[PDB]
């Protein structure tokens, strides 16, 4: 908090801030 | 981006002015972006939460009345303060994590915190409590007189309210198709396929059926005068067995009916 | 926000940088380090 | 009033909320008081005191002369929207004709709180304590409309800005009219010297007083200075830093005061011209303002409701405030319930109508009290003021409204017909006259 | 004076229930003539209902049956959803006798007179093994909902529900307007008996309400509004 | 089963959002990650939007109906 | 969820009371500050018959062993200040290794040393939800087991597990 | 069982100002919804004639006090608020009142323009004096319920003209109550008067019918 970093809690745990977000092959087809 | 203004400077002007071209165009960029609110002192965190910030006129700022239990917010020159969430995670976890319909317990003892008050217990008291010897009284008269005190379904008992053949409080007899009965009566006198939109008949003021109207129609008839006590246990309760919408929804509706008897 | 872009990622907060130049002034000396323990320069 | 009933809690509260009240510009005294009224106006020094007995010789607006029976001439000026310390508004208004004949020590003038001598820092309101619909819920409060559309809760709030051209080390700051870069619109109210002109009026963000300050060296912006090639328009020399309003802050120009160092006027060292604005407001009571009785008891402007929709009495009367009931038990300030059913009592008149002498209850009572017509001032000192035995026995003597009906029954309630539906409200429910402060 | 755009719109429930809107109104017209509608709606249409009834069998004893399910409370109960288009204008006594084990319904019933019965699937009662029922229904039109009336033995005054419209419900909610403060906006949600279609139920609702205040118009008629 | 319609903000559930993710935080982090990918779409990762958007729903609003209907995975590091 | 951060949600949770708590804040503070109790209470150093001696309005308590080895005696009791109930302690009673051998606060340092960490965290818990109980304030064990489970993580030659 | 009986429009006179209605018959439950529908739109949507804004020649706001003249201008403009005035006229006419020396001011002594007049000329407006001189003109427009005072921003008016909220409210106080027939459960009918009150602007009979006409046109199938 003080240097302005994320707080190692709730969305600032590393196994959810880098969650890699992408469409299934079968969506980006479908449009 | 709208041709109202063609450069930045025109827009900054025409804001400052209060253009009235305005008002319109704000609807649409406030549209479902959430705002924390917060009250001091912050003694838990629920003492901030998300809303959905809604255009209203004065300069006063409208609070929903079942969040005061949680900010400690009583209406006598209190102030809040407004935060807005910039960024995509704001937003995100304003509406995931702040969200005020979804934080209703207190995250102490578990209870239910957005449980109706005052205003609404005294209303939801007066709706379902029984009055002996009120008007549309159930006899079930036996000697050259028949029972005279059921209705064909809580619509007929509406109508006979209207009139003044009926008292909201009485003890009555009425069949229901469209809610459930409680745990005991729905294994005996239903055949155990299902216990939906089939009529039975049972014996409760109209107001407490009006009140169980309110909770799901998957929720057993409960049939007892709502003391404060009683609609901690019926929203502790919902909390086990159905989501938050169900009670977010549940408890709006009971704030509704809390304040309409509360004032008759 | 104008632009209608992503919002960026913040910075190091002025408060902080402003507490670093507070404890030297102190005589303390205060160093920022990476994982190769090299001093960083905070400008 | 009824000081004995309310828990020192409430009371202190009350004590500290009159003095937080502020001056109406109807300024009507309170219905059901103590004694303490008048005297506390007269000794405060905010109204006029006649200290010769005489006749007024002229009644004006702005003074008001008296010949004595000396034939010497006293003559008392009026302090006509003076800003207090606060942003309130200090009028004072004459209460007396051009030939009444006074004597020492009467009032001849009211001051802001004040009516016929004695300190109105409210108004009366015709209250209902049922709640209602939630809008009045958690100490919240609703109105009638009627409380804007005639002014009885609104009050004028005046406000003082200052600005001040000094010599700088790189030039001396002018007043003036003539600013850098700005349309000639937002110009159209000052006038020459620059400063916004009597009357009228000011949006957040509009100019008070154009000033001017010397600006060096300019070094101005490359993409900047081409812009100025272009369209002709030389880069002034100084820069602009006038005096503008706040902001949501708004009103109209009462006066202007204006200190200058070419006439010789005494300014600090450095300090050339000196100008003051006022700006006064006339403030309805909207949504969201502080409202409080004697008791303690206090709460914000939760809804404002059109005089159609609002729980009447038969006589088709709205009631201007409705009040929660729930608030009332818990608080031990049940003092705002006394003054509530003398506030009726007070409003409609009475005659005790002994059926052949005082009944058992008016042994106490003063004989003045027996009778009085509609709209007399009640008096109950704090410590020995009404009591409960009188009161029920001058709320069975009252007067019908218009009509032979009566409005308000023994134990002080009335069936009220929902302005929303239409259809009467169940229960009879408590009305009164309750003194109430903004 | 003039003002511009009110509607009436309506989202259909079901076959029985409409919900309607009215958009927009000026404050308060909400609460003016919503308590007027569904009032208007309840007990202003003309309809026919059941009276009384008599069945054979039944006397004395207060209320049991000699051969079907159900007590003669729930049977009273049941024929009260009976719903009967009329066009005698005056009682009119229909006709119902079944026997043998089965079930009765509206269809067991003749239509005497002007009597178009609207639910022929209803149930009534369960008969026994061997059982026999004999009873007679007195249907009058009327208006609204009037408890039971009470020379005559084994004469039963049911509860009558004349009106088609069984419940009636109304809420004024506030938005759709620039720098207003949030015109009225009139919400209803109805349910007919299937005699009538809920939007005849409206348009007849109305029609009676404006020759109802024509009586005030009539009047002078000279100042108005939009 | 019907609990009602929901309004604005409310809508998705988030009860059948968490059946999408393992946490709440989680959740967070998918929406908003994919509620900066339709943004750049706009003004050209860029794909979608996946689902029919409603004119001027906020991308945020968008990515919430694509993990409800699981039109995308959603991998935890 | 993994995430949760239950430290401040326990902080909050035992803090929002206390507007409440009127026996109140001062003992709250005493517990989860450690320190030696306002007025301290024995409890048992070992189980075992009980000898209640009364000196001049004082309390004398011997506790003989089941062993039977030394003796445990308590030497000077304010006579003033109860004894604890099971009735009151009486002569010939039986007395368990933790118990409060008088009305009052066990010193938590005592306790540790005679009962070991386990039991200073279920003592702790019992003592502050006895207080905001007492006042009526609903909050659920493991908030404070939170707070106190912070105070035994380190032990005298320095964090344990490192 | 139904009943076929027109209701019936009944009138009465209580007073000069206001003057009683009844009707009758009318099915049960209706007399309190159906008088308050009425009722709401009476106080409402009456049409009338309100002062806009006023002008006094030596005054440029309303925050000032005239030589002689024993009331402050905010004083004299919540004293004429109290005026009720009728214009014929769609357009914005200016009246006008002048007067001097010693003596009182009524609301008698302002001259109406061509249609429009005066209702209660007794009203107090000021009281003068010998050194005091009165002179200002009153913008009359024609409207329904309470506008408040518009700036003079919003239009283009001068700096000397002071807005003044306007009360078009043709209808001073009104109330109803029910005489309901519920007899031995043999033709229950609902009996309902309601009692108009005017301002003399205009007559009972002629607000309500501009309210039963309006209230008619919103009642559409
Ligand atoms: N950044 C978190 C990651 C913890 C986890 O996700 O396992 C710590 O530190
Ligand atoms: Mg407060």
């Amino acid at each position: 908090v003080i240097i302005g970093k994320l707080i190692p809690a709730g969305t600032g745990i590393s196994r959810y801030r880098n969650i890699q977000v992408q469409p299934t092959e079968e969506a980006r087809a479908a449009a | 981006d709208l041709n109202h203004a063609q450069n930045i400077k025109s827009a900054k002007r025409m804001v400052e002015r209060q253009r009235p071209q305005v008002w319109d165009v704000l609807e649409e960029v406030i549209a479902e972006h959430p705002v924390l609110l917060n009250r001091a002192p912050t003694l838990h965190r629920l003492g901030i939460q998300a809303f959905e910030p809604q255009l209203v006129e004065g300069k006063a700022i409208q609070l929903h009345p079942l969040v005061c239990e949680a900010f400690n917010a009583d209406f006598d020159g209190d102030q809040m303060a407004v935060h807005l969430p910039l960024s995509a995670e704001a937003q995100a976890e304003a509406r995931i994590l702040m969200l005020s319909s979804n934080n209703i317990l207190s995250p102490a003892s578990g209870k239910p915190l957005a449980m109706p008050r005052l205003d609404m217990v005294t209303g939801l008291y007066y709706l379902t409590t029984l009055v002996e010897g009120a008007t549309g009284e159930y006899q079930a008269a036996t000697k050259d007189a028949p029972e005279q005190g059921v209705y064909s379904s809580p619509a007929e008992a509406i109508m006979a309210m209207d009139r003044g053949a009926l008292s909201v409080r009485a003890k009555i007899k009425v069949r229901l198709t469209e809610l459930r009965p409680p745990t005991d009566l729905e294994a005996q006198l239903f055949e155990n396929g299902w216990k939906p939109g089939d009529a039975w008949t049972a014996e409760t003021t109209l107001g407490r059926v009006m009140f169980n109207e309110l909770l799901p129609k998957s929720y057993p008839f409960v049939n007892e005068q709502m003391h404060k006590k009683v609609q901690a246990r019926i929203i502790n309760d919902l909390a086990e067995r159905f989501p938050m919408i169900v009670v977010a929804q549940t408890v709006d509706k009971l704030k509704d009916a809390g304040f309409y008897w509360a004032t008759r | 926000i104008v632009k209608g872009e992503n919002i960026p990622e913040p910075g190091i907060p002025e408060s902080f940088k402003v507490l670093l130049k507070e404890l030297q002034s102190l005589c303390l000396n205060v160093e920022v380090l990476s994982s190769d323990g090299a001093a960083i320069e905070m400008r | 009033p009824f000081l004995e009933h309310d828990d020192a809690n409430r009371a202190l509260m009350g004590a500290n909320m009159q003095r937080q009240a502020v001056p109406l510009v109807r300024s009507e005294a309170p219905l059901v008081g103590t004694g303490m009224e008048l005297r506390a106006a007269i000794d405060a020094g905010d109204v006029v005191v006649a200290d010769k007995t005489g006749v007024i010789e002229e009644v004006s607006a702005d003074y008001i002369t008296v010949m004595a029976d000396d034939g010497t001439r006293q003559s008392y000026r009026l302090r006509k929207f003076a800003r207090s310390n606060h942003g309130t508004c200090a009028n004072q208004r004459p209460i007396v004709d051009a030939g009444q004949r006074v004597e020492a020590g009467q009032v001849i003038a009211d001051g802001p709180c004040t009516q016929n001598g004695e300190m109105a820092l409210g108004k009366n309101l015709l209250v209902a304590i049922m709640p209602w619909e939630g809008h009045n819920y958690e100490d919240a409060i609703i109105l009638s409309n009627r409380l804007v559309e005639e002014d009885v809760l609104t009050s004028i709030h005046i406000e003082e800005h200052e600005i001040d051209a000094r010599d700088t080390k790189l030039g001396a700051e002018e007043i003036t009219r003539d600013i850098p870069n700005v349309s000639d619109e937002v110009l159209a109210d000052l006038d020459e010297r620059g400063i916004v002109r009597i009357g009228a009026e000011v949006r957040d963000g509009d100019i008070l007083v154009g000033k001017v300050t010397p600006k060096g060296e300019t070094e101005l912006t490359p993409e900047e200075r081409l812009l100025r090639a272009i369209f002709g328009e030389k880069a002034r020399e100084v820069r602009d830093t006038s005096l503008k309003v706040p902001h949501g802050e708004s009103g109209k120009v009462i006066g202007i005061r204006v200190f200058s160092r070419e006439d010789d006027d005494e300014l600090p060292a450095g300090v050339n011209e000196l100008v003051r604005v006022y700006v006064a407001q006339k403030r309805k009571i909207s949504d969201g303002d502080k409202l409080a009785g004697r008791h303690g008891n206090k709460g914000v402007i939760g809804k404002i409701l059109p005089v159609e929709d609002m729980p009447f009495l038969p006589d088709g009367t709205p009631v201007d405030i409705i009040l929660n009931t729930h608030g009332v038990p818990r608080r031990m300030n049940i003092g705002q319930i006394l003054e509530t059913h003398l506030g009726w009592v007070a409003k409609a008149g009475w005659n005790i109508d002994v059926a052949a002498g005082v009944p058992d209850w008016a042994s106490k009572l003063p004989e003045e009290l027996y009778s009085a017509p509609a709209d007399s001032t009640v008096a109950t000192p704090v410590f020995d003021g009404a009591q409960e035995g009188e009161l029920a026995g001058l709320l069975g003597s009252t007067l019908p409204n218009r009509d032979g009906e009566v409005m308000v029954d023994a134990d002080g309630k009335s069936t009220l017909f929902d302005g929303r539906s239409g259809e009467p409200f169940p229960y009879p429910v408590t009305v009164g006259y309750m003194y109430i402060l903004k | 004076l003039i003002s511009q755009r009110p509607t009436l719109s309506e989202e259909t429930v079901a076959e029985n229930r409409s919900r309607f809107v009215i958009e927009p109104l000026e404050p308060g017209f909400g609460y003016t003539l919503g308590n007027s509608l569904r009032r208007t709606l309840l007990s202003s249409i003309p309809g026919a209902a059941v009276t009384s009834i008599r069945i054979d069998g039944v006397l004395h004893e207060f209320t049991t049956v000699p051969g079907v399910k159900e007590d003669v409370t729930d049977i009273i109960l049941n024929l009260k959803g009976l719903v009967v288009s009329s066009d005698d204008d005056e009682p009119v006594t229909m006709y119902l006798r079944k026997q043998g084990p089965g079930v009765v319904t509206a269809g067991d019933i003749v239509p005497p007179a002007g009597v178009t019965v609207h639910n022929p699937d209803m149930h009534i009662a369960t008969l026994n093994d061997k059982g026999k029922l004999e009873v007679e229904l007195v249907v009058e039109r009327g208006r609204g909902y009037v408890p039971a009336v009470q020379a005559e033995i084994g004469r039963i005054p049911v509860d009558s529900i004349y009106s088609p419209v069984l419940k009636v419900t109304y809420k004024v909610e506030a938005t759709r307007v620039e720098q207003r403060t949030d015109f009225d906006k009139l919400i209803i949600d109805v349910e007919t008996k299937n005699s009538i279609s809920p939007r005849d139920a409206l348009a007849s609702a109305g029609g009676t309400l404006v020759e109802l205040f024509g009586l005030a118009r009539e009047l002078n008629a000279d100042s108005e509004h939009i | 089963s019907a609990y009602d319609t929901p309004l604005g903000i409310t809508n998705p559930p988030i009860d059948e959002l968490l059946s999408r993710a393992s946490s709440k935080y989680a959740l967070v982090i998918y929406a908003a990650k994919r509620a900066r990918q339709i943004n750049d779409y706009y003004n050209q990762e860029y794909v979608g939007p996946l689902v029919e958007p409603g004119l001027q729903e906020k991308p945020l609003s968008i990515a919430l109906r694509e993990i409800h209907g699981d039109l995308l995975e959603h991998t935890e590091g | 969820d993994i995430g949760e951060a239950v430290g401040i949600v326990a902080a909050q949770s035992i803090g929002e009371p206390g507007t409440q708590l009127t026996g109140g804040l001062p003992r709250v503070q005493e517990l989860f500050e450690a320190r030696v109790p306002r007025n301290k209470a024995p409890i048992a150093d070992v189980a075992g018959r009980v000898r209640l001696e009364e000196s001049d309005k004082f309390f004398k308590i011997t506790i003989v062993p089941d062993d039977g080895g030394e003796e445990v005696v308590y030497d000077k009791l304010s006579k003033r200040q109860r004894l604890r109930v099971i009735g009151v302690l009486s002569d010939g009673d039986h007395v368990e290794v933790g118990d409060q051998l008088m009305e009052g606060a066990a010193d938590p340092h005592e306790v540790l040393r005679v009962q070991g960490p386990r039991e200073v965290q279920i003592h702790l818990v019992k003592e502050v939800q006895e207080v905001y109980r007492a006042q009526g304030v609903s909050i659920h064990d493991k908030h404070i087991e939170v707070i106190v489970r912070q105070m035994l993580r380190r032990v005298t030659i320095t964090e344990r597990a490192e």
